[PDB]
RNA sequence: AAGGAACUCGGCAAAAUGACCCCGUAACUUCGGGAGAAGGGGUGCUCUGUUAGGGUGCAAGCCCGAGAGAGCCGCAGUGAA
RNA sequence: ACCUAACCAGAAAGCCACGGCUAACUACGUGCCAGCAGCCGCGGUAAUACGUAGGUGGCAAGCGUUGUCCGGAAUUAUUGG
RNA sequence: GGAGAGUUUGAUCCUGGCUCAGGACGAACGCUGGCGGCGUGCCUAAUACAUGCAAGUCGAGCGGACAGAUGGGAGCUUGCUCCCUGAUGUUAGCGGCGGACGGGUGAGUAACACGUGGGUAACCUGCCUGUAAGACUGGGAUAACUCCGGGAAACCGGGGCUAAUACCGGAUGGUUGUUUGAACCGCAUGGUUCAAACAUAAAAGGUGGCUUCGGCUACCACUUACAGAUGGACCCGCGGCGCAUUAGCUAGUUGGUGAGGUAACGGCUCACCAAGGCGACGAUGCGUAGCCGACCUGAGAGGGUGAUCGGCCACACUGGGACUGAGACACGGCCCAGACUCCUACGGGAGGCAGCAGUAGGGAAUCUUCCGCAAUGGACGAAAGUCUGACGGAGCAACGCCGCGUG
């Protein structure tokens, strides 16, 4: 029977929810360029760098990223896209 | 502006074969704590050999590397004293 | 941070604090960052020495009183003195 | 349509696994038994700790058969395996819980107690 | 159908198990077995895919093909004997 | 808490042991019966050993019994067989 | 700083065990029983639990909502109600922080778990110091609030409305990642420092006080970068246990390459390759057990225990799981399954005393269902304060130690 913060359990849900939301988004995206990395294409390649970069530093800025996690993630898609465009 | 002392004990090249680690384990002493007579003893130790140029049976000893494997710990620093064959 | 504040001790009669510095959070009893002081409340009456030689880098090195630590350090000439230290800011 | 020698697995905490039937109770007589019928059973299998033992000679009462039971009112009730729930000498049963969903015919009997202690009696 | 040896001197008889590949396999022993012990899982098709790799051939070409990933459909994939 | 005044000796002592090891002794009863006991062992009509009574001795708001651990244990020994 | 004595014999000495004198407890029991002071009191069943309190706080974040000094107008009662404004006080919800510290128990585990000693060019750190930059321009939400609904309850649903220190675009920012030019130094990995392009935030907050009413400013805040500090994470040397009537073990195992993953190396997890690796210096397997500072005993070496206080690890009805967060796989947080209890309108719900007491069981064996935030430490605060079964105290028990008495 829980005395205080049963509506730190109610927040926790909202707060999983949204910061699902977010977390999930960046995921997405990232497979998303990822996935433009996949095929041989220039300008998708800089610009979906651009769209995985700023929703990666803005997921990881805030929340659940946090840092080094996010540096290797970026710093492997930028490998990748460094790969394929030069 | 030096304080690691990073350091590894220099013993016998025990076997290659665990290809890019040869490991072989160096024999230190002890005193037994209730009799007091000198009893030594082996300790063995996987050894990242990365270069691969070790001698099974050649006493060359190096120091303690990072965690580089599942329970391979010591780097190599040189063949010391080479094997005698034949 | 590690607030330097209290820490009880002596008989069920009377408690005699010895104020080391401390954690942020630690038991009132236990861990402690590195003792130095001793200041019992009676006897007679509240006749306490303190460091104020490394209690000044305690004090200046990231730290804070509890109630009756800030009154005994800034009664015992450490606290003003120290910011007579602040006072080359 | 359970008769003689028809093995029903039990369906309770009183610590047995498998019935077997000897004389279905009613007349001089009959074969079958559908649902809601005392049976005279020994036991032949049982979880190890249980005051009814292996071997044991204590009469049971039908829950459950892959036979029918068939409601006055055109729908039948039939389930997909073979019950049993332990009676000792009067309606109130020996077991704890009653595992399973529960012909609800037992309820027309005087087996008042044995529907208030099974969950789903349908 | 539902129950399964209550039939019967007796599971008589029928029903059942079964092909490969793999896992796994006890007491006991004369050391070989037992042992196909026991008890289990996979299999149809399409593509990747003139697969890997072999046999044969100068190449062309056939054969012989494990192993896997994606996917299909059926109650059922040694669908039958 | 502590201090001061008054009052009353008024309310405030028991447990174990008394052959040896081990401080501490005699009588009555019992008569291998009831019993004790850590070991040695007592008790079968003169019991410093069983109960009872006086006395003694140890200790003390405590005293004995038992459980466990250490020492005695040079009876795991390196000191030290 | 160390004491021996008895006991084998008809007598003797060796050898050899067996017992006693001494100390000690978290003791219990037998008899008895004045007091004070200081510590101690479920060690057995981590057995199950009735009942009460154990984590709240922020109005100086927010939009309410109610009451309401004081003032307003009406009707009558010459004192009242009716409708408004409003100092003011209070709180349900949103949001921020705190529930990961504190408290308890040894169930587990014979290894990186503990102790000690290194290491981290392999980690992270909210709150707190100190430094220095910033705080620009906007958006649409939503609980509250109501209107209907389904529910026995627990509770859910749907339609309308709002705000913040809620969330979410853009600029700006390197330092936070990617490419190049270097410079210096290392421990193979490489590290430190300088430059140039692509991405990554801000509470315009609140409080006051002032002002020309444009704005100003201090304090408590928000972000970014740095170092400090406090904490934990990882790796490794060495140490601490009964058994060979346990000699075999191991196939993610041993090692490589590649990819993914986490704060981070790493078979940590997978694909592919190779056939390795551990063992008499005791592997594995059974057993037992929290470890340490230490405590008791011994002349000392040693032998035994891990109570109470502290340090670390573990666990939270049993067994998994992940979310919020800086930080848990979370003791009074959630989800699932199992057990056991309670409610039931049979559709479904509710719980975790190994917190403080307390009851039943177990047993030889262990207590009061008390007082208070006066101190110390916490938490939240701008502070005032609130919570604090931690603590500070108390009540019982000769339970231990010490002191005094019964002349």
């Amino acid at each position: 029977n829980i005395k205080s913060a049963i509506k730190r359990t109610k927040t926790n849900n909202e707060r999983r929810v949204h910061n699902a939301t977010i977390k999930s988004a960046m995921r997405t995206a990232i497979k998303q360029v990822e996935a433009s990395v996949a095929n041989n294409e220039a300008d998708k390649a800089k610009t979906a760098l651009t769209e995985a970069a700023k929703r990666i530093d803005k997921a990881v800025k805030t929340g659940l990223v946090h840092k080094n996690t996010a540096a290797r993630y970026k710093s492997r898609l930028a490998k990748k896209v460094n790969g394929l465009s030069a | 502006s030096e304080r690691n002392q990073r350091k590894v004990y220099q013993g016998r090249v025990v076997s290659d074969k665990m290809d890019k680690t040869i490991t072989v384990v160096v024999e230190t002493y002890k005193k037994h704590t209730l009799y007091g007579k000198r009893v030594k003893y082996s300790k063995k130790f996987k050894a990242h050999d990365e270069n691969n140029q070790a001698k099974i049976g050649d006493i060359v000893k190096i120091m303690e590397t990072r965690p580089l494997s599942a329970t391979k710990r010591f780097r190599l620093v040189e063949v010391v004293e080479e094997a005698v064959i034949i | 941070a590690v607030k330097i504040r209290l820490k009880r001790m002596g008989a069920k009669k009377s408690p005699f604090y010895r104020i080391v510095v401390a954690d942020s959070r630690s038991p009132r009893d236990g861990r402690f960052i590195e003792t130095v002081g001793t200041y019992n409340p009676v006897a007679k009456p509240a006749e306490v020495k303190i460091d104020e030689e490394l209690a000044l880098k305690w004090l200046q090195t990231g730290a804070k009183p509890s109630d009756t630590v800030r009154n005994l350090f800034s009664s015992q000439g450490i606290m003003e003195k120290f910011h007579n230290a602040k006072q080359g800011k | 349509m359970i008769q003689q020698e028809t093995r029903l697995k039990v369906a309770d905490n009183s610590g047995a696994r498998e019935v077997l039937t000897i004389k279905v109770l009613g007349g001089s007589g009959r074969k079958t038994a559908n649902i809601g019928d005392v049976i005279v059973c020994t036991v032949k299998q049982a979880t190890p700790g249980g005051v009814v033992k292996k071997g044991e000679v204590v009469k049971a009462v039908i829950v459950r058969t892959k036979s029918g039971a068939r409601r006055s009112d055109g729908s039948y009730i039939s389930f997909d395996e073979n019950a049993c729930v332990i009676i000792r000498d009067d309606k109130s049963p020996r077991g704890t819980r009653i595992f399973g969903p529960v012909a609800r015919e037992l309820r027309e009997n005087n087996f008042m107690k044995i529907v208030s202690l099974a969950p789903e009696v349908i």
